[PDB]
């Protein structure tokens, strides 16, 4: 399931 | 910076890059030994790169200086980003020249409508990633507190203010954090956070430098 | 149990994990979709 990323959330911090 | 323009070479001589192997955050030189950045940009070791334009090309005119002290505001909180400000003391003083110089601290609070300049080497895309070699600049106005709060219900603290464009297209982004928002010749903001970058109704959120002027002075004095 | 939301920059659902920078500032966009699929 390609939409289910294993990558950590970017989050809001810049 | 999304939707910006490449700054004139060395025209923002207070702009620094924080580097831990690669560029990861910005900062602003406020005295020969001190840099302002965002607390969430803390790392145990940081190299401050001053005088940069192209951060990929060693021109032979930069200054690369280890941080000796990296001091987060004592009331910074990672989870809320309240008080997202930090001071870096350089291990040797910066040499002040036409390409490396200080930005003045603010002498009044930020005010709605004020036209400012935001800068950095952060991502230039809202979707995906493109990290620029050359420093980017964005002209942007301070938004109202009401607009900021309406954009981010529940999330805007007294330390935070919004700058940018509610229509989207033009904003700071990842790896701009810590860098400056300059208005009328003074450092009014530190790049902090946002929901994505350059999206409609999700402007950038910045730390109000003015709230910290006494903290900055006191920290410098205590660490001299 | 596990929590997923859509990351606008990535165009995908991502897991919310404890301890992220600014975690309490997160916008959990399309949470019901991403839960359902992931
Ligand atoms: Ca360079």
């Amino acid at each position: 399931k390609a939409v289910c990323s294993q990558e950590a959330m970017t989050g809001p911090c810049r | 910076i999304v939707g910006g323009y490449t700054c004139e070479e060395n025209s923002l001589p207070y702009q620094v890059s924080l580097n831990s192997g690669s560029h990861f955050c910005g900062g602003s030189l406020i005295s020969e030994q001190w840099v302002v950045s965002a607390a969430h940009c803390y790392k145990t070791r940081i190299q401050v790169r001053l005088g940069e334009h192209n951060i990929k090309v060693l021109e032979g005119n930069e200054q690369f200086i280890n941080a000796a002290k990296i001091i987060r505001h004592p009331k910074y909180n990672r989870d809320t980003l309240d008080n997202d400000i930090m001071l870096i003391k350089l291990s040797s003083p910066a040499v002040i020249n036409a390409r490396v110089s200080t930005i003045s601290l603010p002498t009044a609070p930020p005010a709605a409508g004020t036209e400012c300049l935001i800068s950095g080497w952060g991502n230039t895309l809202s979707f995906g990633a493109d990290y620029p070699d050359e420093l980017k600049c964005l002209d942007a106005p301070v938004l109202t507190q009401a607009e900021c709060k309406a954009s981010y219900p529940g999330k805007i603290t007294n330390s935070m203010f919004c700058v940018g464009f509610l229509e989207g297209g033009k904003d700071s982004c990842q790896r701009d954090a810590g860098g400056p928002v300059v208005c009328n010749g003074q450092l009014q903001g530190v790049v902090s956070w946002g929901h994505g970058c350059a999206w409609k109704n999700r402007p950038g959120v910045y730390t109000k430098v003015y709230n910290y002027v006494d903290w900055i002075k006191d920290t410098i004095a205590a660490n001299s | 149990m596990p929590r997923w939301y859509f990351d606008l920059s990535k165009g995908k659902c991502v897991r919310f994990i404890y301890g992220g920078c600014g975690g309490n500032r997160n916008n959990f966009e399309s949470e019901d979709y991403c839960m359902a699929v992931c």
